């Protein structure tokens, strides 16, 4: 800790007051979070439990690299590769123009990349939303906060008051599944990519049940057909609204077809079916790929 | 998404080697034995049992244990500290939401303070790297039932009490990695359940044959017809439970005809 | 339990 010099604050969140940071002898900027803790009552929480051991298997370009893990008597600090700051950030500023549509195409390229790496080493991220991917200035983007990440090797049962964020939950999830899959995560990025196009978010609900309905008014009630098993999820109701499918050109306009088509793919209703990270990879939205650097 | 059921299942296979202990390990501790291991995994079963936690938390915590005593040398009278905490490592690792500390310290009938149990714990985690994700039986398992003709719910039962009787007795089960235990158990469950052998799929799965699963299956079949007799009950006892079908009762097969 | 070892 000695070698770190701590430069200034770059916002809180979990974990506490994260600072941008220098280290002296390699002149390297890093982002230092740091953990009180509790040396008393519960000591070191599952946040960094997670984050830490699931970050120190996941080395990828679009991963954040945890770079060191400091400890001592009563802290622990956590040492990351450092990034100014996040969609949520960058959107907020990029209200008025919009992020061109080239860099959304690169950053959820790179996002699918990421993903597709946790998935198959057996990583959800649980909680994937703007504020959680974070960029740099040359048009890279990562996966960021892994503290809700849970490894998969048996199914992930889930919460039964989900905690992770109304606006990007899966309606498996709003239905009260009890296990998460992979397919979780590749909604809520369909969620991210649907806003970055439009610059609104795709489903803003005001409660649980809102949620869904915004849901279903948008991509049309779901039935057995559409989603076998669904008047069985455990939060099913037979009295939901049977809402007819509106067109998905008006819902985000931006897109051509083939942007249409993958949208449409990661927000299938039926998880079993919800295309993966690995697959979406091959759609033809991808073929003019670039790496264009965000103003 | 079964995109990924190979790469899991190849990615568990990778990490279970680096997630192994040293073999030898209670050899080279001067203070502690096999047999109180035993008694502290059989304990930690029950402390499951008590606060409703998954099957994993407990295997994920016995991975740790013998991870910290390959490296740290432990007197007896500390024994149930590193369990202890391992348990809630595992707890806060793999649990919706892990008992409070002043739980784990209650079950020991205070023979460690809450604020020992909190320093283990980071010692813990300094031994371990905090490489938490340790790849166990009950993770092969799992991935093995998804290749069942058709899913036989006792088999899936009893394969998971093998796989926990397992835990117990580093005796002989701590020289096969996880995965090859897992092989045996569902081997040996089916067998006892239907007569039916290690499947073709699975062979094709994991590379392993019959033969190649035929010295941890005998060892795990030694264990179940000893079951009854062993000095440490609460798997057993666990297994009695409406809950997975009492397989714990069915009488296992005197021979293996293998 | 306090463990008998």
């Amino acid at each position: 800790m000695e070698n770190f010099q701590k430069v200034e604050k770059i916002g809180e969140g979990t974990y506490g007051v994260v600072y941008k940071a220098r280290n002296k002898l390699t002149g390297e900027v890093v982002a230092l979070k740091k953990i009180r803790l509790d040396t008393e009552t519960e000591g070191v929480p599952s946040t960094a439990i997670r984050e830490i051991s699931l970050l120190k298997e996941l080395n990828h370009p679009n991963i954040v690299k945890l770079l060191d893990v400091i400890h001592t008597e009563n802290k622990l600090y956590l040492v990351f590769e450092f990034l100014h700051q996040d969609l949520k950030k960058f959107m907020d500023a990029s209200a008025l123009t919009g992020i061109p549509l080239p860099l959304i195409k690169s950053y959820l390229f790179q996002l699918l990349q990421g993903l597709a790496f946790c998935h198959s080493h057996r990583v959800l991220h649980r909680d994937l939303k703007p504020q959680n991917l974070l960029i740099n200035t040359e048009g890279a983007i990562k996966l960021a906060d892994f503290g809700l990440a849970r490894a998969f090797g048996v199914p992930v049962r889930t919460y039964t008051h989900e905690v992770v964020t109304l606006w990007y939950r899966a309606p498996e999830i709003l239905l009260g599944c009890k296990y998460y899959s992979t397919a979780v995560d590749i909604w809520s990025l369909g969620c991210i990519f649907a806003e970055m196009v439009t610059r609104r978010a795709l489903f803003p609900g005001d409660s649980e049940i809102d949620q869904l309905f915004r849901i279903f008014r948008t991509l049309g009630t779901p039935d057995e057909v559409v989603w076998p098993g669904v008047t069985s999820m455990p939060d099913y109701k037979p009295s939901f609204p049977k809402w007819a499918r509106q067109d998905f050109s008006k819902v985000v306009p931006p897109l051509d077809e083939d942007g249409r088509s993958l949208l449409s793919q990661m927000l299938h209703y039926d998880p079993n079916k919800r295309i993966s990270a690995k697959a979406a990879l091959a759609h033809p939205f991808f073929q003019d790929v670039t790496k264009p650097v965000p103003h | 998404v079964p995109d990924y059921h190979e790469d899991i299942h190849t990615y568990l296979r990778e990490m279970e080697v680096k997630c192994k202990p040293k073999v030898g390990y209670m050899k080279k501790q001067p203070d502690i034995t096999n047999s109180m291991r035993a008694i502290l995994v059989d304990w930690l079963v029950e402390v499951g049992e008590e606060y409703k936690l998954q099957n994993e938390t407990l295997h994920l915590a016995v991975n740790y244990i013998d991870r910290f005593l390959s490296s740290m040398s432990v007197l007896r009278g500390k024994l149930q500290l590193v369990g202890t905490a391992a348990m809630l490592l595992a707890s806060k690792f793999e649990e919706i939401y892990p008992p409070e500390v002043a739980e784990f310290v209650y079950i020991t009938d205070d023979t460690y303070t809450k604020k020992q149990v909190l320093r283990m714990e980071h010692l813990v985690l300094k031994v371990l790297t905090f490489d938490l994700a340790a790849p166990t039986v009950n993770q092969f398992l799992t991935q093995y039932f998804l290749h069942q003709q058709p899913a036989n719910c006792k088999v899936e039962s009893l394969a998971m009490f093998l796989g926990e009787l397992s835990l117990i007795d580093a005796d002989p089960y701590l020289k096969y990695l996880p995965s090859v235990i897992a092989g045996a158990a569902f081997h040996l469950a089916l067998y006892t359940v239907t007569g039916q052998s290690w499947p073709e799929s699975l062979i094709r799965k994991t590379g392993y044959t019959l033969e190649s699963l035929k010295p941890c299956l005998m060892d795990l079949h030694q264990t179940y017809l000893k079951a009854p007799q062993h000095a440490q009950q609460s798997i057993r006892e666990k297994y009695k439970n409406s809950k997975y079908h009492g397989v714990s009762l069915l009488n296992p097969p005197e021979t293996l005809n293998l | 339990r306090r463990l008998i070892f």
